[PDB]
């Protein structure tokens, strides 16, 4: 209770919502009817206050980081070996050059 | 699901801060405030239906009232007299059913109030409402030149949802002015031609229906019998200052209005910095007038990122 | 961000109550005793401090979390893809390979 | 940036003015470029045709009500498109 | 130099706010505000012609 | 007028209504030393530069 | 551009106004006709 | 304290319009091709883009 993750759900329109957030009731004193209570601070907005920097400006090697398939597109590291099967019709004779 | 406002009724609330700075029962109690839009628009839920006449036939200049009375009836009044305030006046720009929407300056409380001169009232709660922006540069009002980022704002359309609410059967609501005790017994005084129940247990438990007939029994205290009006037809939201009925199960469901949707949203551009060249390092001489984010990172294996709001 | 709903309190006139077990999101109940609640028309019971009221509370999602939620994931074993551009003897080609 | 004048006591479905041809848009690209209205600027007296960009009138335009709501006695509307991300205003002046 | 005021005319400007928080055309475009007094005074230039 | 962030000007007729705001950082200012809020009745007379 | 001596002149009202204040223009993105521009902060008031 | 003064923009309808060089204080002049300006009455130039 009081950090990121005190609400859990499979999807957002599901029903198996599990949660603990320190909700404890209190005894009413005033003659008018209501119910008093107290509850911890929402840990989602407490994470949202000091989340830090995102990883679009913290990732090494300099790459755009897409979201919707979660790419890490277009950054540069190491060497990759390839091997090209060139078709032999695109060559010229040494008796021609 | 449903949207029939000929079937639900407003109710009295218990507002913590009335006009005289004392908690009183008020028909203009607000219960939730939502402030997650990017345009400063809020969505207030009051306990008095807006945009409907007394039977609920949907004209856009009258609201149901749920008045104070010795009797127990609802009424109506003109829409022009509802003012929303946080730190100075602000601008109503939507209303449907319970809910309404306004764009209000940064303050600390949220006030709604009828301004009649006959039965004038108010109701405030505390809510840290303040000004927000979108993007990386801070601004006062949105510019006339810049990029177009996407910010999420509320619709002003009535018939769009993003919401869901539970609305169920009403509870028993006894009065003490249905009774008179001019002799050693007690007499039930119902209103003019109504079916009024009672559940009195002086000696042994009793019940029944009384229709404007002063009944007595073997009972000597003025407070040992209760009597409430028996209508049980309309529907009230589960606000925590009502008595539940002995059933208390879901009968209908209504629409929260004012969907939160995406939209394009203009942002400022800042003054591009001049750069001097020195050995393995830039020195960028740069100006701003409002807090504006700068971030840097290397392109190696250690990123070594910085970020600071410079003014 | 959650949303504390609180249903209306259940008062039993001159009797006794107790809470069952539910399965909603963070259900929390505990009974009381010796109340005497008032509405706008007072005296909502008929015996001096011999009755109870109930008090239950739970949470669910907000009506803005369909835009303002936060999808937690768990990633592992990233596998790379490359788009190429092969040109040999003034003849170009565009290839995408794993 | 546009400017239209709708006449008084208008009925339903009456064509006022067309937008798409005015600013160099094609008809088949309106559904491709995400043509909607901006939510904040929408008016109840004017719906919109999302395929050809014509602008009709939804409710019966009463002058004395919106003259009062807006003492200038005007109307406002904004529409946007999302593939190049451009926005532009449309003004309607009832007389 | 002149002060024969019948030979000029007002005009329409273009203001970044309007009455309802959008940039629209307006006849009361404020061009400049000068704020170098010593009791809080303010000299405003608009597009209309007062007096 | 008191300090704020914008400068609005508006016609308030009802036959026509318009307004136009630019953001302009107005803050109060004093003369010499000894920061104050209203000019006192007992004080020293120094030189100012005001508008006509 | 950005410090004292931002704009200079021999007299106060003379026309020999040598100046340099890092003014740059921007291509307008609104259909309405206006000329957007950004500029360095005033050097004299930053000195002041 | 200086005072940035901007005169009115010249617009030419489908013809190239280069500008001269004057000797005022910090003169700066750039062209922008592809405009289509709007006054209170739209279409201030009769020649598309
Ligand atoms: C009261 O109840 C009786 C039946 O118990 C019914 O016939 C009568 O119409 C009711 N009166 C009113 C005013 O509803
Ligand atoms: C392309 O290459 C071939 C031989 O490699 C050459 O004969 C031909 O002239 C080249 N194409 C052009 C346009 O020069």
């Amino acid at each position: 209770p009081g950090a990121f993750g005190d609400i859990q759900a499979s999807s957002l329109d599901a029903t198996d919502i599990v949660a603990r957030t320190d909700i404890r009731l209190l005894k009413p004193s005033v003659k008018n009817i209501h119910v008093p209570y107290t509850q911890a601070v929402s840990g989602y907005e407490m994470w949202k206050n000091n989340s830090g920097r995102p990883l679009q400006e913290t990732a090494p090697f300099g790459c755009k980081i897409e979201v919707e398939p979660l790419r890490a597109s277009n950054c540069a590291y190491g060497h990759i070996p390839i091997s090209i099967d060139i078709p032999d019709a695109a060559f010229v004779r040494s008796s021609e050059s | 699901i449903t949207d029939d406002f000929t079937l639900t009724s407003p109710y009295l609330g218990f507002c913590p801060y009335c006009r005289h700075s004392t908690p009183c029962f008020s028909p203009i109690k607000i219960e939730n405030v939502w402030d997650e839009s990017d345009d400063g628009s809020i969505r207030i839920q009051v306990s008095a239906q807006f945009g409907y006449n007394q039977a609920g036939t949907a004209d856009v200049t009258k609201f149901r009232y749920m008045s104070f009375d010795h009797d127990h009836d609802i009424k109506e009044d003109s829409m022009e007299k509802i003012a929303i305030s946080t730190s100075g006046p602000c601008r109503r720009l939507g209303h449907k059913g319970y809910f309404l929407l306004a764009q209000c300056p940064p303050g600390d409380s949220v006030t709604v109030s009828i301004t009649s001169g006959a039965s004038e009232n108010s109701c405030t709660v505390e809510k840290k409402i303040r000004r927000k922006f979108v993007g990386r540069e801070e601004y006062l009002f949105p510019p006339v030149h810049g990029k177009l980022v996407k910010c999420h704002v509320y619709d002003h359309l009535k018939e769009t949802s993003a919401g869901y609410i539970t609305m169920h059967r009403p509870g028993p609501h006894a009065y003490k002015s249905y009774l008179e005790e001019a002799s050693g017994e007690v007499y039930i005084k119902p209103p003019s031609g109504k079916n009024v129940t009672y559940e009195c247990k002086c000696g042994d438990y009793s019940t029944g229906i009384v229709s404007t007939r002063t009944k007595m029994n073997g009972c000597t205290k003025a407070k040992q019998c209760i009597a409430y009006k028996s209508d049980q037809t309309k529907w009230v939201f589960n606000s925590p200052d009502l008595i539940r009925h002995t059933d208390h199960s879901v009968q209908g469901k209504l629409h929260i209005p004012f969907r939160l949707t995406p939209t394009v949203c203009p942002v400022p551009l800042a003054h591009t910095p001049t750069v001097t060249k020195w050995f393995k390092g830039i020195t960028l001489h740069l100006t701003a007038m409002r807090p504006t984010l700068l971030t840097t990172r290397k392109l190696g294996l250690r990123a070594d990122a910085t970020a600071e709001w410079i003014t | 961000k959650f949303h504390t709903v609180i249903p209306s309190p259940q008062v039993k006139c001159c009797g006794s109550l107790e809470c069952k077990a539910s399965s909603k999101a963070d259900y929390t109940c505990r009974v009381f005793g010796g109340v005497y609640p008032f509405m706008w028309g007072g005296a909502q019971c008929f015996c001096d401090s011999e009755n109870t009221q109930l008090s239950e509370a739970y949470v669910e999602f907000a009506p803005d979390c369909t835009i303002d939620h936060a999808v937690a994931l768990k990633v592992h074993t990233a596998a790379l893809k490359v788009g190429l551009r092969i040109v040999y003897g003034n003849t170009t080609a565009h290839l995408d390979t794993f | 940036q546009l400017h239209y004048t709708v006449q008084e006591e208008q009925e339903h479905g009456t064509f006022v003015g067309n937008i798409a041809e005015d600013l160099g848009l094609d008809i088949t690209k309106l559904s491709a470029r995400g043509f909607q209205t901006v939510p904040n600027s929408r008016t109840p007296y004017l719906d919109l045709n999302l395929e050809t960009g014509v602008l009709y009138v939804n409710e019966k335009i009463d002058r004395e009500q919106i003259c009062k709501q807006s003492p200038s006695c005007v109307l406002h509307l904004e529409v946007f498109l999302e593939n190049p991300l451009e926005l532009f205003q449309v003004e309607i002046e009832v007389l």
